[PDB]
RNA sequence: UGAGGUAGUAGGUUGUAU
DNA sequence: TATACAACCTACTACCTC
């Protein structure tokens, strides 16, 4: 005894019956359904009934709209009774739901009581449900390496996300403080209002007749009140402001302009060289700025096989939604240690191998090690502009209610 | 502290009637959409070439394995899998011959060269298909590495009208034939035997072979006729579109031109994914806003297909694009638009840096986190973790797209899932999903193709000529 | 170009004042 | 007409993995 006997309507019910059969044999058993085994010119009704009464251990019966009043189908499902109350099996019928058009209340009463399978929603699912039943009711079978892989197929193709939450670090630097105003200067003196302004110490570039700073009009007295309107930064980030003036828009990019000066002056003075691109500018450090090049053990700037990499930051400021500074991170390669390559493809290629054996912990751990060397005090830093902005150094955080478990 | 909401994933409809997620579990499962009895194949090329496609088509019908099932499900065979027969038995071979490949490979500039190269390989295509009596759903056009190497817009010969790339050229010169093509390399179905140092192929495919047996028969599958499957959960009369702007380059004056992919559900419950083309043309150089006629003209033939297949007009009509529309087009869109029918103008990017990592394990971040911004925006990770398959569609960690609805008003949460729905439809290969939606993609294929030659007047709506 | 992804290199446009 | 930049746009490779 090890068939697996499969009853159906034979003129309606094919698709299904031939699908489950050739999904049953190729996991390793051995199925029994007149579409596929039957022999020709052969007593059926015989063979059938010999089949039932002496070589199947399970008993599959197709239970759909077509089936449940079918003659044939009811003769086999009687035998099969009868055989299950002389082997005293409790579960040797097994009705499988292909149909969601069958009421509850209009299954034939004969297997109305057994626990039936699922089929109508998903037959993945029936199958998975089938394959399970046979197991916990040790169904023997005959199997070497086609069926284990079809079993964790259809095992595997259900699988989905866990309701864990889970926290996510980005790479966002949020502002906590801004100035108490923007000032605009009306000088229209000193050289044409400062005409070089790219060397002045604090950051200002010129208005329409304008110097628009944070800084006060006696600090640029190196390189060389009547200042109005003075916009506060609280009412402007909001978006309140208006007139013809000067555009909200415009003042937004006006003072996102005033930071990513800022920024650029405030750590192009600390005394660490930078890296040239197409259409940024990245910052990376030397080999002997760091002792030894283990910032909180992070392994920050070391060497693939005679040529040196380094972990490079390149920031930006940005206002939408909320005004914060994205960063990125990037891998330069030098053959010294305080050097540089003008072989573009030679430093694109060794990047892209360097790339490839770092993943997401050493990512995140590189990247937080760099902004955690670059702020300025307990849990943030300063950018000066005789006012301060402090940047927080620790991104901000997302929490998600979804997860997996490796 | 943000939250971050969770897409569920779409599901695509397989034989039987039967939904699953993955392509190739579904595939391998249930089977394709419609039966097509064969695939009569014709190749193109020397007879190494005619030897490599018959050992390739040889060693397709036994079922491959992958190093790592877990995550590539192993290919059955072409017949187990598509239940129709791509044998190497069918083949109707028309030969070119190394002398007339070399007689205009190694020769001079690269626009003349590509050209006669292309020439040479598609006049046996058209005198095949005029002139012969055997019938042939693909033609596989099998090109050794030399004329794929030599054949770049910026390739240099190693010392001794028309685009100068190999594969557009020829795919646009046989737009008035519609001869559904596909172009294979020499190492892609020879990578074991060709070597660069020490017996090291160049490409090794070695533990990928089942994913390249899958992407092949899928594309074949889907070239000949075959429908492998479709969306389950599509919206109403809804309709979507997808715009990408392209660059003529020198070819006449600068000038941009706007091919369109279009989606839709028919009402016998398949969806209907074509592309809306005829390139409409901008003469203002770095300006990708279509004019106001222009854009007209497209609102009103897209809305008219729309009606010959379905019979009344769609109820909304979103629109997916890589930039943001101004205000005299939506303006001229707004024009034709039906009162009933509701017009949404969505912008997709991946520009924006904000990339998520994982506090502790070593994975990224799962796919279809969403975090909303606003009503009118949102960050939807398409690549990123799938719990079915234990590894991550990325290397490193991956960039999320940033959708901002532009014009009109409609539920973020409905783009994000149709989105999500739409990076299902990927015809040219056997994925589980890609990070661009499908739209906007193979407006982006239609288009590169249709620019590189000019001679086309009315092209052709379906895919299979293009991809 | 079997197919995706991530980078890098270049150029262009709009707006803001001279 | 050039500067300078904020904010967007495409075109073309090289590399790695499925
Ligand atoms: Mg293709």
């Amino acid at each position: 005894r090890n068939k697996i006997f499969i009853s159906h309507a034979t003129p309606d019910d094919n698709d299904f019956t031939r699908w489950l059969a050739l999904k049953l044999i190729g996991l390793g058993y051995e199925v029994w359904c007149d579409i596929l085994f039957l022999d020709k010119g052969v007593d059926f009704w015989s063979n059938i009934e010999k089949v039932i009464r002496e070589d199947t251990c399970k008993f599959l019966l197709v239970s759909s709209s077509y089936s449940n009043q079918r003659e044939g189908v009811l003769k086999e499902l009687a035998v099969a009774a009868k055989v299950k109350k002389q082997l005293k099996d409790d579960k040797f019928i097994i009705p499988l739901a292909i149909d969601e058009q069958l009421s509850y209340d209009d299954i034939n009463i004969d297997i109305v009581r057994l626990n039936a399978i699922d089929f109508k929603m998903s037959w993945a699912r029936g199958l998975k449900d089938i394959l399970e039943a046979f197991e916990k009711q040790k169904v023997p079978k005959e199997v070497a390496s086609k069926s284990n892989l079809l079993y964790q197929q259809i095992f595997l193709h259900d699988k989905s996300v866990i309701e864990k939450e889970e926290i996510y670090d980005s790479n966002w630097l949020s502002i906590l403080s801004f100035p108490e105003e923007l000032r605009f200067h009306e000088y229209n003196w000193m050289l044409p209002k400062r005409f070089d302004v790219r060397e002045l110490t604090f950051p200002a570039v010129r208005y329409k007749n304008y110097l628009c700073t944070f800084a006060w009009a006696y600090d640029f007295t190196y390189h060389l009140k009547s200042k109005t309107i003075r916009i506060p930064t609280e009412e402007i980030l909001s978006g309140s402001y208006d007139s013809n003036f000067i555009r909200n828009a415009e003042c937004k990019r006006l003072i996102v302009q005033l930071l990513n000066k800022a920024f650029e002056l405030r750590m192009k003075d600390k005394e660490v060289q930078e890296y040239e691109m197409s259409n940024k500018t990245a910052y990376w450090l030397e080999k002997g700025k760091l002792e030894k090049d283990k910032f909180e053990k992070t392994m920050l700037v070391g060497k693939q096989k005679d040529k040196n990499w380094h972990f490079a930051i390149s920031g930006a400021s940005k206002l939408y939604p909320f005004p914060v500074l994205m960063i990125s991170s990037h891998i330069f390669f030098t053959a010294d240690g305080k050097k540089l390559i003008d072989s573009s493809s030679v430093q694109h290629s060794s990047r892209r191998r360097q790339g490839k054996n770092w993943w997401n912990n050493t990512w995140r751990t590189k990247l937080l090690a760099f902004i955690k060397y670059l702020s300025d005090d307990d849990t943030s830093f300063y950018l000066e502009m005789e006012e301060k902005v402090f940047v927080s150094n620790e991104p901000v955080k997302f929490k998600g209610n979804v997860s997996y478990n490796i | 502290m943000k939250e971050l909401i969770y897409i569920e994933e779409p599901k695509i409809l397989f034989a039987h009637g039967q939904k699953c997620t993955d392509a190739r579990d579904g595939l391998a499962l249930f089977g394709p959409l419609n039966n097509l009895y064969g695939i009569k194949s014709g190749v193109i090329g020397t007879k190494q070439g005619l030897k490599i496609f018959r050992d390739y088509l040889d060693h397709i019908q036994k079922p491959i394995y992958n190093s790592n099932s877990i995550t590539r499900p192993m290919f059955p065979g072409f017949e187990a899998v598509f239940d129709c027969k791509w044998e190497s038995t069918g083949i109707t071979f028309k030969e070119v011959t190394n002398e007339d490949i070399g007689k205009f490979l190694y020769n001079s500039s690269t626009h003349k060269r590509t050209y006669d190269l292309v020439s040479l390989f598609i006049d046996k295509i058209i005198s095949a298909n005029k002139n012969e009596d055997e019938n042939v759903d693909v033609w596989f056009v099998i090109v050794p590495d030399e004329i794929y190497k030599y054949c770049r817009p910026n390739s240099v010969l190693p010392k001794e009208n028309y685009d100068a790339q190999f594969h557009d050229q020829f795919k646009a010169r046989l737009l008035k034939h519609t001869i559904p093509t596909q172009i294979f390399r020499e190492s892609t179905l020879a990578w074991r035997d060709f070597k660069n140092a020490f017996g090291l192929p160049i490409r090794d495919f070695s533990k990928i072979e089942g994913h390249l047996a899958w992407t092949i028969s899928t594309a074949a599958f889907y070239k000949a006729g075959g429908k492998p499957w479709k969306l389950s959960d599509v919206r109403n009369g809804v309709c979507y579109l997808g715009l990408v702007y392209k660059k003529v380059e020198k070819s006449k004056n600068p000038r941009n031109a706007c091919c369109a992919a279009q989606m839709f559900l028919d009402n016998g419950d398949g969806t209907v994914f074509k592309g809306e083309v005829g390139p409409w043309y901008n003469p203002k150089n770095g300006q990708y806003h279509l004019e106001p006629k222009e854009a007209k003209a497209l609102l009103s033939q897209s809305l008219q297909s729309y009606k010959e297949q379905i019979g009344e007009y769609p109820k909304e009509v979103f629109i997916h694009a890589k930039t943001r529309f101004n205000h005299q087009e939506w303006d001229a869109f707004l024009e034709v638009t039906p009162k009933e029918t509701n017009l949404v103008g969505v912008t997709i990017s991946k520009t924006k840096p904000l990339k998520l990592y994982k506090t502790e394990g070593d994975y990224t971040i799962l796919r279809g986190n969403a975090y909303v911004v606003n009503e009118r925006s949102a960050f939807l990770w398409t690549v990123g973790y799938v719990p079915k398959i234990q590894t991550a569609l990325s290397m490193e960690v991956p960039n999320p797209l940033f959708i901002e609805i532009n014009k009109g008003e409609a539920d973020i949460k409905q783009v994000l899932k149709d989105i999500l729905s739409l990076t299902k439809l990927n015809y040219n290969a056997c994925i589980f999903a890609d990070g661009e939606p499908v739209t906007l993609r193979f407006a982006d294929k239609i288009g590169e193709i249709l620019t590189a030659s000019t001679d086309i007047k009315t092209p052709p709506l379906a895919f299979k000529y293009y991809i």
